[PDB]
């Protein structure tokens, strides 16, 4: 039974209860402390759930989600969709099985409380996950001039060129995404502004689904199951190293060993 | 070479119809291996390859030059025409067809749309006294249309009616998704000609389906699709290696081997380097397109079957069929705005289907809602014109740029024929096909009705700069090459596409097909494939 | 080395009519014509010059009073390249521009650079934009 803290209001004991009991953000929000129990000293830190990794969510305005505005948090909580951070694979699985049904009410309840988390920095910090501007591309189309009379992307080694040919029609060629929003903004985007590149991978491998108010928004997968392009670990390390020094943190790298670390279900 | 390659059901050819009966195959528990002449190809890299192809390549519709032709197993290209697909007859430029060789095949770049035959084209001469019946009847590919529909996620006009449509038992798996600007316009000015322009059902994503993403218009279905939002032959091959199936790209086969009992035991095919390898199998199909399964059946002439593989009946290479195009080109009086959606959206289907077809061709006409920006960048500045007016005319010219064509239904006929070429061969020493091809009378009547039409689609759109092309074009469904019948002696194969001559062997391509129909054969060639897996099934278990 | 990307720049910024080209697809361009015609920076010199002696306000007045010379067909082979990408007109050309090159910039608005979304899957339901309104680029 949730125990009513009387120094908060009604909401802030309801978020609090939504976000502990209910739920229960901190069963892959919490790093587990090696025990297989949450770790009191971080709560709702981040932590990593198979090959995905649920990031930081308490009050930090760089580490966690304190410069996050509550009409940002709120539409995030609501529907995965926001001009910064799209849901994906667990966390669109409980937005759209548990937070889509949920009242508004209780949504704000969530954000009340979760303004309210003590903060928990990280050492590699200093701008926000949503704040990493965008850099010039660098693809040439000329120099993909010699790559034709070739069938496959073997030969194509360049991190612009792979970008652009499996990656620059829904994202586009700045890294900026489409104009009415559907295809997410690379520059800006909390997954490609972590510094750990772990959700960014997952993303190019597994692509996203999200199913909210019964309309289905879908990212292909692009790992070695793929049916639209699959590329292997050095194709989608150099892709994701392209998208961090250009449209995301430039002090997060990606190598061939990660890709094929988050393939396995991450670390055992 | 050594190794002899074993298999239970071993597939030539990787296309949509292989790699479709190979998925189905493997996924009732039977080794298959499956083998392509082509090489594997990405999408990403056709998709760089078609960005980097020049303008003018664009402009006019080059869906070749993306997917890079190898020498040992050539498929054809038109901008420099590569002579590997040589054409003959009065009508040769209407089989100047385009075909892609390597896993996925030519549905790499198809439009995909993906037809049903009317009940009464499988009964055409039962019904009209033209051409030829089909082995079965409509009802009967009916479930296998709706598992192709469900498998290569078919978006259609669920809600509407279409009065010359196949009668469906289930809905579309997904509806089709709304209309650009050009097919709504389109559709409302031809309505005032009589003209019903209806929704193609197109296997392409109107939501998210299999896995993959929504249509986002990238309005360049021919000939690649960079998303993968439509389908593509290549999705079956996948799901089929995921299952088991073994898959030997760059084996072209050129030798079949029978028995006393003119069972196919086994068959021989050549590496990029001329090496044989000798696959055995339990049952051998043949699924190579229209072109290179008669070529094939041809090419494999043995001691026993001296006029070629299961060409008791002299029928192999035969009947081929295709819709010959009537295309024209116009600057619409309104701007049409081409591009919004998939480069084939609608098209006309009131002709699709009467009495006329007793005397001459039902036709298909339809707007193509390719972008026309390449076009029209490409005549402005060959119209040599500087600063605002070359921007000006740039914007008009894809605002007002229409293209249209209207396909024939071409009947069977025995002297449109596809031989070994005697003259030309290819790097491995196989010979190229020759279509000696004409469209008859029968397209030609139709033709004589199907110009006035287009030419009233044009001047109700206030078209100028009018050019239809004084030749039949060629709408790369290619069939009839190995007709089926009930009867051995004037068909190749029967009912289930299993070859009269020999009971081994399946034939699962639209060279199968006894009637060209109306619109694109493909959904039919997948619809066929999927019968001839359940009669392998049968046959094996 | 410099200079001569420098007066190919301005001189294509002249001749397009547009400001906003991008700098490597120039230096690509450039290359490639200095290979096709040796003398092409001879001719970039002369076009400027004659720009500049006579006070040519832009390529309208260029092109009108340049029918005749012999400079002109090295103009219409810069704009040319520049707006499709390509310098040669064969299948094998080289493209140096696609979504980038000036031909697809007046109708971008509307019309779909293929290979590239316009933006979401479902944008055509809406109505495009007037013919007469050109696009600012
Ligand atoms: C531009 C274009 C647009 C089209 N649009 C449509 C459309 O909108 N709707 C529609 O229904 N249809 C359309 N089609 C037609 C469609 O592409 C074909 O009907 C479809 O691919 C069926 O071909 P298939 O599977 O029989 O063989 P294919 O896929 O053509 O070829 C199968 C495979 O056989 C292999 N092969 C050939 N010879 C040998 C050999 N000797 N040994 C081994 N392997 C061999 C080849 O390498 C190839 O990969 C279009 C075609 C083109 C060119
Ligand atoms: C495990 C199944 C989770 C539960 C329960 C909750 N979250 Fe989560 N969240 C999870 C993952 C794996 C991710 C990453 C998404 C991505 O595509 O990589 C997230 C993401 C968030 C975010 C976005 C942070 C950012 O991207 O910087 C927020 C604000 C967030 N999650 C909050 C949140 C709350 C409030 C939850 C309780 C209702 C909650 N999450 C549950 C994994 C899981
Ligand atoms: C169109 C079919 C896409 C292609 C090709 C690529 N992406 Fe994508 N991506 C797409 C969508 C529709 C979405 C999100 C759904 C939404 O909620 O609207 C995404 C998501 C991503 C993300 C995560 C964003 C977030 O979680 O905040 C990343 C990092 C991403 N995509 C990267 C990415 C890369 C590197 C691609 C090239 C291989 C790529 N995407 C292709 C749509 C499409
Ligand atoms: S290119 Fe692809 S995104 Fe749609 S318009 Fe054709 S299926």
């Amino acid at each position: 039974p949730y125990v009513f803290d009387h120094t908060h209001n009604d909401d802030w004991n309801r978020g609090r209860y939504l976000v502990d009991e209910l739920a229960h953000c901190g069963e892959c929000h919490t790093p587990r402390n090696f025990l297989l129990a949450p770790n009191q000293s971080a709560y709702l830190a981040g932590a990593d759930i198979g090959s995905w990794r649920a990031p930081n969510i308490t009050n930090a305005p760089q580490s966690g989600i304190g410069s996050w505005s509550d009409q940002d948090l709120f539409q995030y909580l609501k529907t995965g969709k926001t001009a910064h951070a799209r849901a994906a694979g667990p966390m669109a699985e409980a937005i759209e099985h548990s937070l889509q049904y949920l009242p508004d009410a209780d949504i704000s309840a969530i954000v009340t409380y979760l303004r309210s988390v003590p903060a928990k920095a990280e050492s590699g910090q200093t701008v926000a996950n949503f704040e990493h501007a965008g850099r010039p591309s660098s693809y040439s189309v000329a120099n993909a001039n010699s790559r034709r009379s070739n069938s496959t992307l073997t030969k194509t080694t360049d991190g612009a060129a792979l970008y652009e040919a499996v990656c620059a029609s829904c994202h586009q060629s700045d890294g900026k995404g489409s104009k009415d929003g559907y295809y997410p903004s690379l520059v800006g985007n909390t997954t490609t502004g972590q510094l750990n590149p772990n959700d960014l991978i997952a993303s190019i491998l597994y692509g996203v689904d999200r199913t909210t108010d019964n309309h289905e928004i879908l990212m292909p997968a692009f790992g070695p199951d793929s049916l639209v392009q699959p590329l292997t670990d050095e194709q989608i390390a150099t892709i994701a190293d392209y998208v961090l020094s250009h449209f995301g943190n430039a002090q997060a790298t990606v190598s061939a060993d990660a890709v094929k670390q988050v393939r396995a279900g991450g670390k055992q | 070479s050594n190794e002899t390659l074993s298999a239970d059901v071993v597939i030539i050819g990787a296309g949509i119809c292989g790699s479709l009966l190979a998925h189905k195959l493997v996924r009732n528990g039977l080794s298959v291996l499956l083998l392509d002449a082509g090489p594997r190809r990405d999408r990403s890299q056709i998709v760089e390859n078609w960005r980097n192809m020049p303008p003018d390549n664009k402009s006019q519709y080059d869906y070749a030059t993306p997917y890079p032709s190898v020498p040992w197993a050539p498929h054809t290209n038109y901008f420099p025409d590569n002579n590997y697909l040589i054409v003959k007859g009065p009508d040769r430029t209407a089989y100047k067809q385009g075909i892609i060789k390597g896993v996925g095949g030519t549905t790499w770049h198809w439009a995909a749309s993906s037809w049903r035959y009317l009940p009464n084209d499988f009964k055409l001469h039962s019904t009209y006294g033209v051409g030829r019946d089909y082995a079965m009847s409509y009802d009967e590919l009916e479930p296998y249309y709706y598992e192709a529909e469900c498998e290569m996620g078919v978006m259609g006009p669920n809600g509407e009616e279409i009065t010359p449509s196949a009668p469906r038992q289930n809905p579309w798996p997904m509806t089709s998704m709304p209309y650009g600007y050009g097919d709504r316009t389109f559709t409302e000015i031809v309505s005032k000609l009589g003209f019903s322009n209806t929704p193609v059902p197109q296997a392409r994503n109107s939501r998210p389906y299999d896995g993959r993403p929504q249509c986002c218009g990238n309005n360049n279905c021919m000939p690649i699709c960079p998303i993968g939002a439509m389908y593509n032959g290549v999705y079956a091959a996948i799901k089929a290696e995921k299952l088991g199936a073994k898959i030997i790209p760059n084996a072209v086969v050129y030798a079949m081997e029978t028995d006393a009992k003119n069972r196919i035991t086994a068959i021989s095919f050549y590496d990029p380097d001329k090496q044989s390898h000798r696959v055995v199998a339990k049952t051998f199909v043949i699924a190579a397109n229209g072109i290179e399964t008669p070529k094939l059946l041809l090419l494999a002439a043995n001691d026993r079957n001296p006029h070629g593989i299961a060409n008791s009946s002299d029928l192999v290479g035969r009947n081929m069929m295709d819709h010959p195009g009537i295309g024209m080109s116009f600057q619409s009086a309104e701007p049409i705005w081409a591009g919004g959606g998939s480069v084939q959206m609608s098209s006309i289907t009131n002709f699709r289907d009467g009495d006329f077809r007793s005397e001459y061709a039902a036709t298909q006409i339809g707007y193509n809602n390719t972008a026309q920006n390449s076009r029209a960048g490409m005549k402005a500045l060959s119209m040599g014109l500087v600063g605002k007016k070359l921007d000006e005319e740039i914007r008009r010219r894809t605002a007002h740029g229409v293209d249209i064509y209207a396909n024939h239904e071409v009947l069977p006929d025995p002297n449109n024929r596809l031989v070994l070429s005697k003259d030309y061969k290819d790097a491995l020493g196989i010979p190229h096909p020759e279509v000696t091809y004409d469209v008859g009378e029968y397209v030609r009547k139709s033709a004589a009705i199907s110009r006035q039409r287009l030419m009233d689609i044009a001047k109700a759109m206030g078209g100028t700069e009018i050019e239809m092309t004084p030749y039949f074009t060629p709408n790369n469904h290619i069939t009839g090459g190995t007709i089926m019948g009930h009867d051995p002696r004037d068909s190749v194969v029967d009912k289930w596409l299993r070859t009269h001559d020999h009971s081994n062997l399946f034939l699962a391509t639209g060279a199968t097909m006894a009637a060209s129909g109306t619109v694109n054969s493909t959904l039919t060639m997948a619809a066929l494939s999927l019968r001839a897996a359940d009669a392998i099934l049968n046959d094996l278990k | 080395n410099r200079d001569s990307i420098s007066d190919f720049m301005q001189l294509s910024a002249f001749a397009t009519g547009h400001k906003n080209l991008d700098l490597n697809i120039g230096s690509a361009l450039l290359l490639a014509f200095e290979a096709q015609k040796h003398d092409f920076s001879t001719q970039i010199k002369a076009l400027r010059e004659h720009i500049t002696k006579n006070n040519y306000q832009d390529v309208e007045a260029l092109d009108a009073a340049m029918k005749d010379d012999p400079l002109h067909p090295t103009l219409i082979q810069i704009i040319r390249a520049w707006y499709s990408g390509v310098i040669e007109d064969e299948t094998n050309a080289k493209v140096y521009a696609f979504e980038k090159a000036l031909m697809y910039q007046p109708s971008r608005d509307v019309v779909v650079i293929p290979t590239y979304a316009h933006n979401g899957p479902n944008y055509w339901v809406s109505e495009p934009a007037s013919v007469d309104v050109m696009p600012a680029f």
